[PDB]
């Protein structure tokens, strides 16, 4: 997918109990000492001057006049460049594109019931194998669903998937595998970070009775017992993506949009709360 | 109703008590039962071991003993129980298909991290502390030495100039009013925000103290490779990934160290390992993931190896092996044995798997606010200081 | 807001605005009723952390990287699999 | 390619291809820069 990032991205830098205790707690306390410093300005003043030095940007101050009251102030403008700088330090990869999964799994409402949407969601498989069977027992209104978005081959369902003709492919998970990580730029991926649902194993078939039986399981286990297995593995089954600064738009960062429009909605509403203070 | 021993600990009486069994593979098993109607009788095995070809002291002879045993010996009739499926084991009993794919992992300590109180004065060595406070004092005085005496800034003002231009607070809005005052005021500005700047670039790496040291690289990495007296690692002795260790030539020398300090039973080893007793377990996936899901202070590192199956040993001619396997890969290709990850072992508390940088919490920078703290407790004092020069 | 308070002109509300959100100072006078005292500092919160997610990759859009040009040795995918 | 295989699981070592103090000496520039403002500052 395009992926999504969370509106909340822009405030994870710090726990909820760090915020609340910052900016409620510490914040009113170290106003009230500064006015009992300075008296010793309204106490809006006071607190508006420490908000903006916890965030510098030239905001409009009155600076306090007695020597206790600057510094309680300077090391308060300590703290502030402590939080600046904690917070902007790791708000690069905190604010990053998440890539979420279309879909949770083959028992999800989209492959179940695709006809309660809006879009129709395009998913389908190749005959004749081991998963068109396992559908077709298990859920037949989604195999019968899943036969008009047929597939010929792995590739053609590849490729209908790269061009957009198809959503989802339902294969077996090995050769899926292989293909998700033989893909150069990773645009496919198996859902659930590496999801198995029938979870058997490829097997060398034999004729009933065969001789041969308790010979080939007894070289396969030895074989997978040796790490042979896992060199075969790394020759053949690895690939690209397996072993693995983008531009802001508004979808990427509308957290911040919307801590604007709810301040916007609340300084409205104080407005009015004021005036019918100051009429009543 | 499972009768198993009483006491874990060898050297004491075992007495075959009644306890009861529960979870996935009693699940399975009643499963089994009911798909093909015979009736079991669950008894736990006499030694905590799963069983390996050992070498008794009496010559001349090797034996199966545990699970593998139990069933040789005709004690038992069908292993129903978390037994990896290996070429040595395969000799003597059948397998069914498998009901789990797993495989070996390791299992570690997730080093929880410490916040010390010093650690935003951690990314400056205490003698560059002592220095750039003397410097913003020497500073501070030497603007007003060459402001009073300028035939073209008072100590206070001075003073707070020079503090408040380091600390960006902007408390003294007094600007020098001499020339050479003007340049050394800019640069030390320039200073102040260089020194600013440093700091900054790495208060975020010194107030999380977290390395990768026991972040573990598979088996391949030289900690595993190389054996070492601090870095106590181990399995559980006497089970299938000992074997996979011992048939292993090549690894032979990691398995000097396994002989060393091996455990009884896996709940054993994780409790140790738990307890900072060990540094590393090797145990099947399936175990060691669940484990980590619920005891949630442990981490799995390894990367997986020895991919291979749980699978519901029986005697070498049993008649329900095909049907056995049979109903096995049935459960499978159903959602039957996702139903029982899903109620055994899906589930979870809490995982602590993400890999943005770590999340800043109340316990990390305690000491920011104890720092706000004593300057709150040294300004109370100060208000007594100012009104005592006052009266003078 | 100011304007109609129960109890700031049009160019230094600007000025305070655009002052706000870069750090110049140009914005001198303090919104003076409650109603304003809050929404502007918001504000100044907001322009802090649109400065500090511009900043935090300006120098990786200032100068391109190189994602292709690093190739590593025959174990490329673009070598391993041409 | 053998060769290959045996210098790495026998030459292989753990340096290869492998949250710092900053003292005085790491800051000797930016204060060489203030003790230069100052000896220009006293020769204006
Ligand atoms: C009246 C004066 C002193 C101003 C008081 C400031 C509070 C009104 C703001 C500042 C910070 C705000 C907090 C900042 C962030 C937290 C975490 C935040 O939890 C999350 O991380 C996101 C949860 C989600 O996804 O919904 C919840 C709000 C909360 C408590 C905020 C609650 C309201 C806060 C405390
Ligand atoms: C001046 C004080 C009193 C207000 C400070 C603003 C924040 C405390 C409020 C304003 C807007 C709030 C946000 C608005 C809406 C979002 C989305 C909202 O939905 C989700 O993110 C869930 C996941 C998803 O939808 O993708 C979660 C809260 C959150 C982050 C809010 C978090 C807290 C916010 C930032
Ligand atoms: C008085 C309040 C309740 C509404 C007006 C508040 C304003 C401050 C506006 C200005 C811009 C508005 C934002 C501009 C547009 C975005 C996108 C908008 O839709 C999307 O996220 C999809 C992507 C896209 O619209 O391009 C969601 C709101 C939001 C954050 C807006 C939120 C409200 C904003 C911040
Ligand atoms: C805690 C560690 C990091 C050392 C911090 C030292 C500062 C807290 C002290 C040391 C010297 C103090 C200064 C020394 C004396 C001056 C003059 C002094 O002049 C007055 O008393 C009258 C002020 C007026 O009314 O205008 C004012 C404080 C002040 C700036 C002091 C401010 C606070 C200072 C810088
Ligand atoms: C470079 C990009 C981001 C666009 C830059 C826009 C500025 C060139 C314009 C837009 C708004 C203009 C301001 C908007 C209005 C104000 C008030 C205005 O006060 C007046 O005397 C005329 C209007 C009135 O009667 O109040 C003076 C200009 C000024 C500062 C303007 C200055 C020039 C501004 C900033
Ligand atoms: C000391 C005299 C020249 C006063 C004029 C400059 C001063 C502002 C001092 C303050 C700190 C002094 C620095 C502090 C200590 C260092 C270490 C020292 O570097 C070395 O080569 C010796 C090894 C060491 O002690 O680290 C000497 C320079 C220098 C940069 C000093 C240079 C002169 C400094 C800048
Ligand atoms: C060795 C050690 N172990 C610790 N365990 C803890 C924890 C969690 C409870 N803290 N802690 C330490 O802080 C140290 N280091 S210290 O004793 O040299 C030291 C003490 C105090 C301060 C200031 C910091 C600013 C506020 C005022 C006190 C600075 C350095
Ligand atoms: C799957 O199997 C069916 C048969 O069960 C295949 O259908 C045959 O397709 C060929 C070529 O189109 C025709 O000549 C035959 O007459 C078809 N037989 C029947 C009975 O339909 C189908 O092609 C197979 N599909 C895939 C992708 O393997
Ligand atoms: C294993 O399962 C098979 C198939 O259900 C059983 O074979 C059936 O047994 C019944 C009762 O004797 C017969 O009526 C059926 O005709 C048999 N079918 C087949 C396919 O042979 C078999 O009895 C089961 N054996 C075990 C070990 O329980
Ligand atoms: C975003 O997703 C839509 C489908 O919803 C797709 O058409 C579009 O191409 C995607 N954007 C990109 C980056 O291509
Ligand atoms: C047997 O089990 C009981 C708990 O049911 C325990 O208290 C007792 O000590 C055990 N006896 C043995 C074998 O020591
Ligand atoms: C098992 O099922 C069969 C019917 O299929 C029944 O006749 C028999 O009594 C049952 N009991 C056992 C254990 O054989
Ligand atoms: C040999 O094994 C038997 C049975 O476990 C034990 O009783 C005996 O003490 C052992 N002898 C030695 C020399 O270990
Ligand atoms: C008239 C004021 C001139 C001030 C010159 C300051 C030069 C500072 C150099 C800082 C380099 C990073
Ligand atoms: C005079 C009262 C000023 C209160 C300022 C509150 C600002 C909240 C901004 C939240 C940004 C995350
Ligand atoms: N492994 C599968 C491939 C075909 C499919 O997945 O449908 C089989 O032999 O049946
Ligand atoms: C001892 C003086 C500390 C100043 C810190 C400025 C960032
Ligand atoms: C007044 C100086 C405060 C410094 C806090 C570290």
């Amino acid at each position: 997918s395009n992926g999504t990032v969370s509106p909340s991205a822009f405030l994870e830098p710090f726990s909820a109990s760090v915020w609340v205790m910052m900016f409620v707690m510490l914040l009113i306390v170290s106003a009230i000492a500064v006015f009992v410093f300075e008296y010793f300005f309204t106490i809006g003043k006071a607190i508006w001057l420490l908000w903006g030095l916890v965030f510098n940007n030239s905001v409009p101050v009155q600076n306090p006049k007695g020597t206790t009251s600057k510094i309680m102030v300077s090391v308060w403008a300590f703290f502030a460049v402590i939080f600046l700088a904690s917070y902007t330090a790791n708000l690069a990869a905190f604010i990053q594109e998440e890539f979420v999964d279309q879909v949770t799994g083959l028992s999800d409402k989209k492959f179940q019931r695709p006809h309660d949407y809006s879009p129709p969601f395009r998913f389908g498989t190749v005959p004749n194998g081991s998963t068109e069977r396992n559908i077709r027992n298990n859920y037949p209104y989604m195999h019968q669903y899943m036969t008009r978005f047929n597939q010929r081959g792995v590739e053609d369902a590849l490729v209908s998937l790269k061009t957009g003709k198809l959503d989802a492919f339902i294969y077996d998970a090995a050769v899926l595998n292989y293909k998700a990580g033989r893909d150069e730029g990773c645009k496919l991926v198996t859902i659930g970070s590496g999801y198995i649902f029938a979870t058997t194993g490829y097997g060398i078939a034999l004729q009933k009775g065969s001789p041969w039986k308790r010979q080939i399981d007894l070289a396969l286990l030895q074989f997978v017992g040796d790490g042979e297995m896992e060199e075969l593995e790394t020759l053949w089954l690895t690939g690209i993506c397996h072993n693995e600064s983008s531009q802001l738009d508004i979808d990427n960062m509308a957290g911040v949009f919307y801590m604007l429009a709810a301040a916007m909605a609340l300084s409205l509403i104080t407005f009015i709360w004021e005036h019918l203070f100051y009429w009543k | 109703i499972c009768t198993g021993p009483n006491d874990t600990s060898p050297g004491s009486p075992r007495h075959t008590v009644p306890q009861c069994c529960y979870g996935f593979c009693i699940d399975l098993l009643i499963k089994l039962a009911r798909t093909m109607n015979f009736t079991y009788e669950v008894h736990l095995v006499a030694d905590g071991k799963f069983g390996t070809q050992e070498r008794v002291n009496n010559s001349n002879k090797k034996e199966w003993n545990g699970m593998m045993g139990e069933l040789l010996s005709g004690q038992a009739d069908m292993i129903v129980a978390p037994l990896t499926i290996n070429n040595e084991r395969a000799q003597y009993i059948e397998f069914s298909k498998p009901f789990k794919y797993q495989g070996l992992t390791i299992l570690v300590k997730k080093e929880i991290p410490r916040s010390t109180l010093d650690s935003f004065m951690q990314p400056f060595q205490s003698t560059l502390w002592l220095l750039v406070g003397l410097s913003v004092h020497v500073v501070a005085v030497m603007l007003y030495l060459l402001d009073r005496f300028s035939p073209f800034l008072t100590l206070s003002s001075a003073m707070w100039f020079s503090w408040g231009v380091l600390l960006n607070s902007g408390i003294g809005e007094g600007a020098p009013r001499s020339f050479s005052a003007r340049i050394l005021g800019m640069v030390w500005a320039g200073f102040a925000m260089i020194i600013v700047a440093s700091y900054t670039a790495n208060l975020a790496a010194f107030l999380v103290l977290d390395r990768p040291e026991e972040r573990i690289t598979g088996i391949n990495d030289p900690r595993l490779r190389n054996p070492s007296d601090k870095f106590i690692y181990a399995t559980v002795k006497q089970s299938s990934v000992d074997i996979y260790f011992r048939r292993q030539v090549e690894l032979s020398t990691m398995y000097r160290h396994m002989e060393k300090h091996n455990y009884e039973s896996a709940a054993e080893a994780i409790q140790a390992v738990r307890d900072n007793k060990l540094h590393a377990f090797i145990w099947d996936s399936a175990v060691l993931e669940f484990e980590a899901s619920q005891k949630c202070d442990l981490v799995t590192t390894g990367e997986l190896f020895f991919r291979s199956g749980f699978g519901i040993g029986m005697r070498k001619d049993s008649p329900w092996k095909q049907n056995v396997s049979l109903s096995i890969l049935k459960s499978h290709e159903n959602g039957f044995m996702e139903d029982l990850d899903k109620t055994w072992v899906r589930y979870q508390e809490c995982d602590s798997r993400s890999n943005a940088p770590a999340t800043l919490t109340f316990e990390n920078m305690a000491g920011v606010f104890m720092l706000v703290a004593g300057g709150i407790v040294a300004g109370i004092f100060l208000i007594f200081i100012e009104i005592a020069y006052k009266r003078h």
